[PDB]
């Protein structure tokens, strides 16, 4: 997920979101708020990264 | 800023001695995109004004200064080279303008900032990296020169 927002990659994205989606079956929700808190704030030093997101 | 100097001075004695084979066509090519893209940028795809002020106490505030610097001087090679490609195109005029309304946008800033403190630093009274015969030929052409095929373009 910082690879992914540092060069504003979709693909590492997806894969993760779906790596975390198997792992639930609500840890999906856990790992939202933990993106929320420190790395949805800035994902990229750009705010550019959430319009992407 | 003083590599982009070297390379469109280089790049007009290029043209200008070197042709009167396909190598100089990337270079120029390359400047053009920097030219569209440098125009459609604004301020917050440089982080300027907002996240840091170019504090002369911060070590991320010197790293924008050292940065906004940097791009004042890129403005004004890229206003050089914009200006040496053609025989005085509009549209290579309407990116001078909005160059030159980029670099004043950070002159007008940085001077609030040299405002609140003194004037200190001879870091924004330092030189542009122009040639003092560009500018001869600038201002022969800004003023004096009324020759119609340039007159529509230069207005």
């Amino acid at each position: 997920m910082a690879q992914a927002f540092e060069s504003c990659q979709l693909d590492s994205m997806v894969t993760a979101f779906l790596v975390v989606r198997q792992a639930a079956l609500l840890s999906y929700a856990d790992w939202f708020k933990a993106s929320f808190g420190s790395t949805r704030g800035y994902h990229g030093c750009s705010k550019k990264a959430l319009v992407f997101l | 800023d003083y590599l982009l100097c070297c390379i469109q001075h280089c790049l007009a004695w290029y043209k200008n001695t070197v042709i009167p084979e396909a190598f100089y066509e990337d270079l120029d090519d390359i400047l053009e995109s920097i030219t569209n893209r440098m125009i459609k940028s604004e301020l917050e795809d440089f982080e300027l004004d907002k996240s840091a002020d170019f504090s002369q106490s911060t070590s991320i505030g010197i790293k924008n200064n050292i940065s906004a610097f940097l791009v004042m001087g890129v403005c004004e090679v890229l206003i050089e080279y914009n200006f040496s490609i053609s025989s005085f195109s509009k549209n290579r005029f309407e990116d001078i303008l909005s160059l030159f309304m980029c670099y004043k946008k950070l002159s007008d800033i940085l001077n609030e900032k040299a405002g609140k403190a003194k004037t200190k630093m001879a870091n924004k009274t330092s030189d542009s990296l122009l040639s003092m015969k560009f500018v001869s030929s600038l201002l022969t052409a800004l003023f004096r020169d009324s020759i119609q095929s340039h007159q529509e373009s230069l207005s």
